[PDB]
């Protein structure tokens, strides 16, 4: 009941909203600890007819099971106890100062290599968890991911979640456009594919990697369909002047998670276990036979020689290579995108139409005229 | 048997106040001159002057045992009931300019802020002074109230207490009413401009408070005796100081009078990270080593203003930076505060930093300098190296409001006073946290057949006529009933002005004549505007109503809105209530809606838990009412009913709110809102909502884009001006005259519940909202403007606040980015910071020309660059460019130049022409275009401005970006203008 809600919690003031359902920070009387309350209207203000009356609530009394099911890990928020009455269905949760991951995206237009390491790690991570459980999201868009002061990854709104019964396969179509799999449009397409189980979440995070360290989705476009046949076929490149200076340690993480076939696809066990994901233990004998040895001390030497050789070669700001190609180049075009969301980042927003690629033109105009 | 050391230490301090204070009282009149130099009495400085006299007395009475110390006791209190009854004789001998200050609230109608200390009469004339001081009525008001509730009996005619009722009214359009302040020269530049200080707005609500229900006659009074004070005004003035603060005003960043607000006497400020972030604000920019400064860019008594003068020119300005007369009045304020709050360590370091400018004169005791002034010859070096060069005390010595508050701290300090006793009505608790409060509804149903139709759908309640004898009426009714409160016929006073009611107002139970009366809220009402007959507008305004309600009731009991459900709420059918509202009732059994605790029940039920409040005025026009009251086709008629003629509101019969009844039943919003516009149906709280947005840091402009007609509001109009000048910027056409104040309710509406929308957008310009509303109106169902503007009339309230808040949110439903490159020039949306930005950019540079008109690098010294006024003159060479897409072309334009100069070491040292960059930019996109196989057909050239449409629709970055090429041209005009440049740090 609605006394057994303010018992215990008082909603201070707003912090986000939505489709129907308004998140809310609050006070917890008996701690005085910062909580995070989503409220969703369940009749929606009229608009929902009985059915989808009943339909939210199924899938929000669902959406307690997913969030009860998985608990006391890191980088998930914890679902600290649901209230629901006839018109109104209360979540409290961990507060989360700082806002999604598509406000931090829109802030930083392209995240750094170290930044995304851990925030993924955690995805990853997550992502493990919820697998080991049997639990697909369908849902890993960065608005579905919160970040706190720490810049600690909460994986918010499983909405769309549902625990696959042990080898069955899924065929409703779960997901704004963009993050979905190639089998998802596919299995909308066609009824022979038999459905899609928990490798669906891999290539929705290879996506992030894409839009994290670049500013913009993998496969875009403003028409609906056409960036389906992007995403089933899977044409993606890792295109220039923008995804050149990266380390190629990043490109083929991208490509296993970005792999148009799901069983080739990069679990998220091995997912962990590809190079960059590797941390540094101190303590640590690593034997090596002579040549083992050997190339470690070339290997180190090779460095050294590296590093010098990598930072001889940077050029200079001059005027000239401003005239001929900003972008070309690192520090000028990552502040060109820099301010380009400062002025039309309020023109990014969750959907199609407002995605971030809308603020990038890579290409042509000639061959985006084409057809 | 001999007096204690508590009352010998206070003759010293009475000598202090007797050498330096009551020697100065006037014989005849109880005022104090400011000085030898200036004999006359200012309101503001002499309540402020008898604050350590009433200190001091009531340090005396808390020992009066003895014959001698309860009269020197009574001297302090009877002389502090001297000042405030010699004060009152002089506001009371301009009972004329009170009265009509009330309707009209001019600068021309106020209390003179000066009186003869001699006679109370009025000194100068009504325009020879800057008299509009809203804060120094209201700081006799406060201490009217607080040195009555301490026992002073300073009232003594019920005359009186219609007097100060009708000064109630006085200052409660402070939140609404630009005023010279605490300092009477209104904004910064000392050019006769009043402006919206918080000090007049928070020391307004400090004494409405404080005269909340206080019986001004003591304890041995009555309810005729009683001053009533109405918490939608109180509250009001909250919304201004929440949006004003850490500012002063829109013209000062901040004010170290706001220590007067923040703390003391006023604690007008709730949150306490408001009240710390302004203390800190003035630490920083204000504080030194000798005082604290006014306000940035003073120059009241710098030696580089000329003393004959009375106004500054505006280039005078920027030679008072960093020299500016620091007055240790403020180092007082810090102490009152620490005694307040309780920080020994604050009452510590303000105390040694105060008695080390102290300046000693007569016998040794101490006096408070006015101001210390930079001495003439060292004025170079304190504008190089700040707040460390000798000051000079000059000003008044001693400074009489100054020199009461240091003998009022160190009185409290030293253990003779307690926060309490010198305010008795607890202002201090003021920052301790309110919990929200349960708000009860009681839904109603205006005939019996609704009650069927909400029973049919379980929903429990009263008729209108089963609530009987509670008996419910309209807001407006509540309204006049006030307007019999203060009346005195042979004083002239003729009560409240009709005011707009808000929930706060209407959600009390009223006992007049022994007959409880409820009153619905104001959103409801259907004859004043169309904004009550869109059903799915009530839920939105009841929404933020009842959000408005919780966090905002300081009132005993819980508040009770009662809610009548009409037939226009009902559906078109007649048989089903509309489903918007639908949703809203069963909200509000559930327990909460729009963030608001909801006890849904009964009126009856609610007579016992409410805010009983008894209007005793009403005790034995209104009073009349109330005496009975107790005991072919629609379209074709308006072109029938506008060429009647202009509307002769005669009876020229062979009434049109009779045709707007049927047109309320059939919704049709083109048709109602002409007839509002040809009838001139006009909302009650514009002035609210304008002062609002205004209290943002906002200028709002109203009318179509050229500047003659469409007119700027930078200081908050009263009622009847404001809707004169939308009026008249209406330039005759009644569809944009509602559509201009029906949007501005929007805005305000939004900026209340989300300031984020107009972060980017600096001067809130009505008039083109609704020309930037039609565009997207007019791609959305393509159809021509003249469609659009007829449809723009036509769509509902909620969906017309819905699509305003799809424009401003940045949501989409030509080309994509020249379709939000219309929606971002043409709303003169800019970056955070980019006003900022231009300032740092210009100091490298000579000006910023557009199509040929400069701003010059002498804007940078001007104003700040956090200055609005500079902000006008950036957005005003803005606009030199007709089109709204190129203008956007323009202001990534300027950036590119400040991401430039960032790099660039050497400064360009000439003019920039922020259009010529757009040119060759248009001219390269041109030319890789047509390298990389771009035909003739699309890249089309803009017809006025002269870029390629393709150009417009290009994205911001990307390798072939607008910005890209913005940030390639932006390089080969600095190449002529630059021969050589040094780019570093990448
Ligand atoms: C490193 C910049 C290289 C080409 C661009 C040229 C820069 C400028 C021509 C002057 C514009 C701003 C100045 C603020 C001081």
């Amino acid at each position: 009941s609605a006394q057994d809600f303010y018992e215990n919690y008082e909603p201070k003031e707003i912090l986000g909203r939505g489709v129907s359902s308004v998140v809310r920070r609050c006070i917890h009387k008996p701690t005085s600890q910062e909580y995070a309350v989503k409220v969703i209207d369940v009749t929606g203000g009229g608009s929902f007819s009985p059915e989808e009356v009943r339909e939210l609530r199924e899938a929000t009394l669902k959406e307690v099971d997913i969030l009860r099911k998985v608990s006391g890990h890191p980088n998930i928020i914890q679902l600290k106890d649901t209230y629901e009455t006839n018109t109104f269905f209360f979540l409290v949760f961990d507060l989360m100062k700082r806002g999604e991951l598509f406000d931090y995206l829109t802030e930083k237009v392209t995240l750094s290599e170290k930044e995304t390491r851990k925030i993924m790690r955690a995805l990853l991570e997550v992502i493990c968890t919820l697998h080991k459980l049997n639990i697909v999201h369908r849902d890993l868009k960065p608005e579905n991911i919160l970040l706190d002061d720490n810049m600690n990854i909460k994986l918010t709104d499983f909405g769309f979640s549902c625990q696959l019964e042990p080898g069955e396969r899924l065929r409703e179509v779960c997901g704004t456009p963009s993050y979905l799999a190639p089998e998802i449009i596919e299995c909308s397409m066609n009824e022979d594919h038999p459905g899609y189980g928990k490798e669906v979440d891999m290539w929705s995070t290879g996506v992030i990697m894409y839009t994290l360290l670049a500013g913009s989705p993998p496969f875009w476009h403003r028409k609906q369909m056409l960036m389906l046949r992007m995403i089933m076929s899977g044409n993606y490149q890792f295109g220039s002047p923008e995804w050149d200076d990266y380390s190629d340690t990043v490109k083929d993480l991208v490509s296993r998670f970005l792999v148009v076939q799901p069983q080739n696809r990069y679990t998220a066990e091995e997912a962990l276990a590809h190079p960059f994901f590797q941390q540094y233990l101190v303590e640590e004998v690593r034997h090596f036979s002579p040549r083992g040895k050997f190339k470690v001390i070339a290997l180190t030497v090779l460095a050294s020689v590296r590093i010098y050789y990598q930072y001889r070669r940077v050029k200079p700001v001059t005027r000239e290579i401003v005239i001929r190609d900003p972008y070309a180049l690192r520090p000028l075009r990552r502040l060109i995108d820099a301010y380009a969301f400062r002025i039309y980042g309020h023109w990014v927003k969750k959907g199609q139409q407002q995605n971030r690629a809308a603020l990038f033109e890579n290409t042509p105009k000639a061959v985006l005229l084409s057809l | 048997r001999s007096r204690s050391n508590s009352g010998v230490r206070l003759d010293g301090y009475a000598r202090l106040v007797q050498q330096t204070i009551l020697c100065h009282q006037n014989p005849v009149t109880g005022l104090l001159p400011a000085s030898y130099d200036q004999k006359d009495a200012w309101v503001r400085d002499n309540v402020y002057s008898i604050l350590a006299v009433w200190g001091l007395g009531l340090a005396y009475r808390k020992n009066a045992d003895r014959d001698e110390d309860k009269a020197k006791a009574y001297e302090l209190e009877q002389s502090v009931v001297k000042l405030m009854r010699g004060l009152l004789h002089c506001m009371i001998r301009q009972v004329d300019k009170v009265e009509s200050f009330k309707y009209s609230q001019s600068t021309k109608d106020s209390l003179h802020a000066k009186y003869n200390t001699k006679t109370c009469a009025t000194v100068v004339g009504d325009d020879q002074w800057g008299h509009l001081q809203l804060d120094a009525t209201s700081v006799y008001l406060l201490f009217l109230a607080q040195m009555t509730a301490s026992g002073l009996h300073i009232i003594h005619s019920l005359d009186e207490v219609n007097f100060i009722q009708n000064l109630v009214f006085y200052i409660e359009a402070a939140y609404k009413t630009a005023d010279f302040g605490i300092w009477e020269r209104g904004d910064k530049t000392n050019q006769g401009i009043s402006e919206l200080n918080a000090s007049s707005v928070g020391m307004a609500k400090a004494a409405l408070e404080a005269l909340d229900e206080l019986d001004l006659f003591g304890v041995k009074g009555g309810p005729q005796s009683v001053i009533h004070v109405l918490a939608d005004e109180v509250q009001h003035c909250q919304s201004i100081l929440n949006s004003l603060l850490p500012r002063a005003s829109t013209s000062k960043e901040v004010d170290a009078s706001l220590l007067s607000v923040v703390s003391f006497p006023a604690f007008a400020v709730e949150d306490s990270q408001l009240v710390e972030l302004t203390k800190q604000e003035i630490i920083t920019k204000l504080q030194g080593r000798y005082g604290c400064c006014r306000f940035l860019r003073d120059g009241y008594k710098t030696p580089k203003e000329d003393p004959n003068r009375l106004y500054y020119e505006p280039a005078e300005l920027k030679l008072f930076e960093n020299i500016e007369c620091e007055w240790p009045l403020f180092w007082t304020y810090f102490i009152l505060d620490g005694v307040f709050s309780g920080n020994a360590e604050q009452v510590q370091e303000y105390k040694e930093a105060l008695e080390a400018v102290l300046i000693k004169g007569k016998n040794g005791v101490p006096l408070l300098p006015e101001l210390y002034s930079v001495p003439p010859d060292r004025v170079d070096e304190e504008y190089q190296n700040p707040h460390t060069v000798d000051r000079v005390p000059m000003g008044k010595l001693p400074h009489m409001w100054g020199q009461s508050l240091y003998i009022l701290g160190s009185l409290m300090a030293e253990g003779f006073l307690a926060p309490g006793e010198i305010d008795p009505l607890n202002r201090r608790f003021s920052t301790v946290p309110k919990p929200d409060v349960v708000v009860q509804v009681s839904i109603l149903a205006e005939t019996e057949e609704i009650k069927t139709i909400l029973k049919d759908k379980g929903i429990y309640v009263e008729t209108i006529a089963e609530v009987y004898p509670i008996r419910v009426q309209p807001a407006r009714i509540l309204s006049h009933i006030y307007s019999s409160l203060g009346c005195n016929n042979r004083m002239k006073l003729s009560g409240r002005p009709y005011r707009h009611m808000g929930v706060l107002g209407t959600s009390k139970l009223y006992d007049i004549r022994k007959t409880i009366f409820t009153f619905t809220p104001q959103f409801i009402d259907q004859q004043q505007f169309y904004l009550a007959l869109d059903n799915k507008m009530i839920v939105e305004m009841l929404r933020t109503d009842l959000s408005y309600l919780c966090s905002r009731w300081r009132m005993t009991g819980q508040p009770t809105i009662t809610f009548p459900i009409s037939h226009s709420m009902l559906d078109e059918d007649g048989t089903s209530l509309n489903s918007s509202i639908l949703a809203a009732l069963r909200k509000m059994q559930d327990g909460y809606f729009g963030g608001a605790r909801v006890q849904t029940g009964k009126l009856s039920e609610f007579l016992t838990t409410s805010c009983c409040t008894h209007l005793s005025f009403m005790d034995p026009e209104v009073a009349r009412y109330l005496d009975h009251l107790l005991a072919e086709q629609a379209d074709i008629l308006y072109m029938l009913y506008t060429m009647k003629g202009p509307d002769w509101n005669t009876e020229l019969y062979n009434l049109l709110t009779e045709l707007y009844g049927k047109v309320g039943e059939i919704r049709h919003w083109g048709l109602i809102r002409y007839i509002s516009g040809i009838l001139r149906k006009k909302v009650e709280a514009l002035d609210e909502a304008c002062t609002d947005l205004l209290s943002h840091q906002k200028h709002l402009t109203v009318g179509l884009p050229p500047e003659p007609r469409e007119k700027t509001i930078s200081a908050p109009l009263p009622y009847e001006a404001l809707t004169q000048l939308i009026d008249e910027a209406s330039e005759g056409d009644m569809s944009i005259s509602i559509l201009t104040q029906e949007i501005m309710v929007y805005l305000a509406m939004y900026m209340r519940t989300q300031p984020g929308l107009f972060a980017e957008m600096f001067r809130l310009r009505i008039g083109l909202i609704i020309q930037v509303m039609a565009t997207e109106l007019a791609h959305s169902l393509r159809c021509s403007a003249e469609e659009a503007t007829e449809g723009l009339m036509n769509l509902s309230p909620s969906a017309m606040k819905n699509l305003l808040h799809h424009i401003l949110s940045g949501k989409e439903f030509q080309g994509q980015w020249q379709r939000r490159r219309r929606l971002d020039g043409a709303l003169n949306r800019v970056p955070v910071g980019f006003y900022q930005k231009v300032w740092k950019v210009l100091q490298k540079c000579h000006g910023l020309s557009v199509e040929g008109f400069v701003l010059p690098s002498s804007t940078t010294r001007e104003m700040t660059p956090g200055e609005i006024k500079f902000s006008v003159h950036v957005e005003s060479v803005l606009n030199r460019v007709p089109q709204p897409e190129y203008r956007q072309l323009l202001v990534e334009a300027i950036l590119v130049l400040t991401m430039l100069a960032d790099i660039e070491i050497h400064s360009i040292g000439s003019i920039i022409a922020v259009e010529k960059i757009v040119h060759i930019a248009n001219d390269l996109f041109l030319q890789e275009q047509k390298t990389l196989g771009a035909d003739d057909t699309m890249l089309a050239k803009d017809p006025a401005s002269g870029i390629c449409t393709l150009l417009y629709d290009s994205a911001p970055s990307g390798r072939f970006g607008t910005m890209t090429y913005l940030s390639k041209a932006a390089a080969t005009y600095v190449q002529e203008f630059l021969p050589h440049s040094i780019c570093a740090m990448q």
